[PDB]
């Protein structure tokens, strides 16, 4: 069945445009990342990574 | 002619078959917060009254 | 990351969620129980008229 729509129709039956963003936050080579400027790598020295 | 809040009408539901899916096309349904049974899993139950 | 976009009826916007039942979560578009992601919804009556 269709979705003929007019402004005359009331709330609740108005068309809601919905987009879902689904991400597989798991162990894999990442493809999309946030805006963080990576720093140099340090080794054999206690740091936060 | 929905009644006033101070004198709210109480309609009893006698024996029937109730499908809680034709409700969605009767009212705008701004909020549908249901505090007991989950709203989605409602057509699969039978009530005492 | 996958952006699945569409437009549905307003009463069904709460039905696009993990583990829900009804016309749209059983026959149109089902979201997994272990869904991780964001859902964004708004109105579109400005042009859908």
């Amino acid at each position: 069945q269709s979705y003929g729509f007019r402004p005359t129709y009331g709330v609740g039956h108005q068309p809601y445009r919905v987009v879902v963003l689904s991400f597989e936050l798991l162990h894999a080579p990442a493809t999309v990342c946030g805006p963080k400027k990576s720093t140099n790598l340090v080794k054999n020295k206690c740091v936060n990574f | 002619r929905f009644a006033s809040v101070y004198a709210w009408n109480r309609k009893r539901i006698s024996n029937c078959v109730a499908d809680y899916s034709v409700l969605y096309n009767f009212a705008p349904f701004f909020a549908f917060k249901c505090y007991g049974v989950s709203p989605t899993k409602l057509n699969d139950l039978c009530f005492t009254n | 990351v996958y952006a699945d976009s569409f437009v549905i009826r307003g009463n069904e916007v709460s039905q696009i969620a993990p583990g829900q039942t009804g016309n749209i979560a059983d026959y149109n578009y089902k979201l997994p129980d272990d869904f991780t992601g964001c859902v964004i919804a708004w109105n579109s009556n400005k042009l859908d008229s």
